[PDB]
């Protein structure tokens, strides 16, 4: 069954000889399993999808159920239009029936296929849910100890469940999320790195929304487990764990407080110096949404020694990380006490702030000018605006602020002149 | 963006 032509597959499948159909279907599976350019469109245009879908229901020929399930899985892994052709052929209810198959390799293929269909977008995700996929999927995980399940089997179930949690506009149905969450929490405590990664991705999707969505996750008590996974050595685990933590601190201050209470701030010395750029960027973004909170939360950032790390990323990092650092500083100076803002200057924030006014990015200039104003406002309540003016001048910041009076964007130049007439005049 | 996996 190696390297048949599509025409040969068609004559086999049209033969109405079940065994001839099995061999042609396996031939199609092997075509669709090759690395270089699987002929997905040729298979579709040959009209084979409804035949494959019909084969999913031949319970007394389990080999042709498996071969057609595999074939349809790989078609559904193509373009949106190729996934649509699988759905258009009636595959969703047929694959859901296959979840009850006594053959583990067959139900696994059905899990995989539905994951591909749900992974196309929110419409097919919700259609898979409407056909009732969740109950049979969760039933496959109703065992006392996940460790007794096959590793590949468990990984495929976790990945498909995460695709049912994925996408916005709209987010998944509330009652579907509530139904899935207890099983997700259990997978989040499993000891397989790939299960953990996909579990964290699912939690990161569920927390990417309004505070009500975040609350649903937070009240399951997963935040301490997320913080532990924040410290993992596997980058495929840290990345979604950090994204989930970052999403949660976009919620309320009380939701942010649970992240702090769980000990997340102690991981950020590593995260803010992490060699992977996106980790540094996402860690600094998370910090910016913590320095936007209450003064007692800003104080936790101070107590954990994280201000020097913010000075560090501002001083040298990828520019997108530096922009998140600028936001973190403006949020800090906006909501912080005078004492906290003083500490920021004592840690050396002024010079790397001034250097970033050189940047070809209009909004980071806006962000930095805001922070300078907030620091000056704290300096006036101390009568120490002259000392700050000297500092800003000594490091070349005044030269840059006055150059930005010449700036194209409107409130860049207005803000830069207000600074100079109020503090440097 | 879509999240799909081909079985090789």
């Amino acid at each position: 069954t190696v390297n048949w032509s599509v025409e040969d597959i068609v004559k086999g499948i049209n033969s109405n000889n079940l065994e001839s159909q099995l061999q042609a279907t396996q031939a199609a599976r092997k075509l669709l399993s090759r690395e270089k350019q699987p002929p997905i469109d040729n298979i579709i245009r040959a009209g084979l999808i409804p035949k494959f879908v019909s084969f999913l229901g031949k319970t007394d020929c389990s080999p042709i159920q498996f071969e057609s399930a595999w074939a349809l899985t790989n078609i559904a892994s193509g373009t949106s239009e190729q996934t649509k052709a699988v759905v258009d052929g009636g595959a969703i209810p047929a694959f859901i029936s296959l979840l009850a198959s006594p053959h583990a390799h067959i139900s696994e293929q059905a899990v995989w296929a539905l994951g591909n269909i749900a992974g196309d977008g929110s419409a097919f995700r919700d259609l898979v849910i409407k056909h009732g996929a969740i109950d049979p999927l969760l039933a496959l995980l109703a065992v006392p100890d996940l460790s007794t399940l096959a590793c590949g089997y468990l990984r495929n179930l976790t990945w498909t469940l995460s695709n049912l949690c994925r996408n916005k506009n709209p987010a998944p149905p509330l009652d579907a999320v509530e139904q899935i969450l207890p099983t997700l929490v259990r997978l989040l405590h499993h000891n397989d790195p790939e299960v953990l990664a996909d579990s964290c991705w699912a939690i990161s999707y569920l927390t990417d929304g309004p505070n009500e969505r975040i609350e649903m996750v937070v009240k399951k008590g997963v935040v301490p487990q997320l913080v532990k996974l924040l410290g993992a050595t596997e980058l495929p685990i840290v990345t979604p764990a950090l994204r989930a933590i970052g999403n949660i601190v976009t919620g309320t201050d009380e939701q942010t407080q649970k992240v702090i209470d769980a000990g997340a701030l102690a991981v950020f010395p590593s995260l803010l110096t992490n060699p992977k750029t996106n980790i540094q960027k996402e860690a600094t973004w998370t910090m910016s949404n913590i320095t936007a909170g209450r003064q007692d939360q800003i104080q936790q950032v101070v107590n954990h020694g994280l201000v020097p790390f913010l000075v560090g990323v501002l001083s040298k990092a990828d520019f997108k990380t530096q922009k998140e650092a600028a936001w973190a500083i403006t949020n800090y100076t906006s909501g912080g006490t005078v004492e906290q803002i003083v500490y920021l200057v004592h840690c050396g924030i002024i010079e790397p702030l001034m250097n970033l006014l050189s940047a070809k990015d209009t909004k980071i200039i806006q962000v930095i000018l805001d922070a300078i104003s907030n620091i000056f406002q704290a300096a006036e309540k101390l009568g120490e605006t002259e000392k700050l003016s000297i500092m800003i001048e000594e490091c070349g910041g005044l030269d840059k602020i006055e150059a930005l009076q010449r700036h194209e964007n409107e409130s860049v130049y207005k803000a830069s002149l207000n600074l100079i007439e109020k503090y440097f005049s | 963006p879509r999240r799909v996996r081909r079985r090789v």
